[PDB]
């Protein structure tokens, strides 16, 4: 008279299938990308242009000597 | 692919446990007979299949 099945206490667990979490898609991407990339080239032309100014100063000390 | 082999067999060893508790042995159990099951399964296995499944 000592046998298994309980009178109660059950679930069940699902048979389902779901993890579609979105996700920042669909014109949200391709907009943060271009907005990041244009910040890069804007951070250029303030350094590459400025290094071009110090470049001429480096040639300047050459030319003021050599006679 | 390396991991889903390892990711499932680590979980699979919760289920070769269940053969040993009922028949006596690890994989090849001589349990089913031509007149039904050999012997009764112990007090348990319904609070342990249920936690597993």
């Amino acid at each position: 008279k000592q046998d298994m099945p309980p009178v109660g206490g059950y679930g069940p667990i699902d048979y389902k299938r779901n993890l579609p979490r979105r996700g920042l898609s669909g014109y949200s991407m391709f907009a943060v990308g271009i907005g990041a990339l244009l910040f890069g080239y804007w951070s250029m032309m303030k350094w590459n242009r400025e290094r071009r100014r110090l470049q001429i100063e480096d040639f300047e000390a050459r030319i003021a000597l050599m006679p | 692919a390396m991991t889903p082999f390892f990711w499932m067999f680590e979980e699979r060893e919760k289920m070769f446990e269940f053969y040993e508790r009922v028949s006596g042995a690890r994989m090849h159990a001589a349990y089913v007979r031509p007149g039904g099951v050999h012997q009764d399964l112990p007090l348990g296995l319904m609070d342990d299949i249920y936690e597993f499944s």
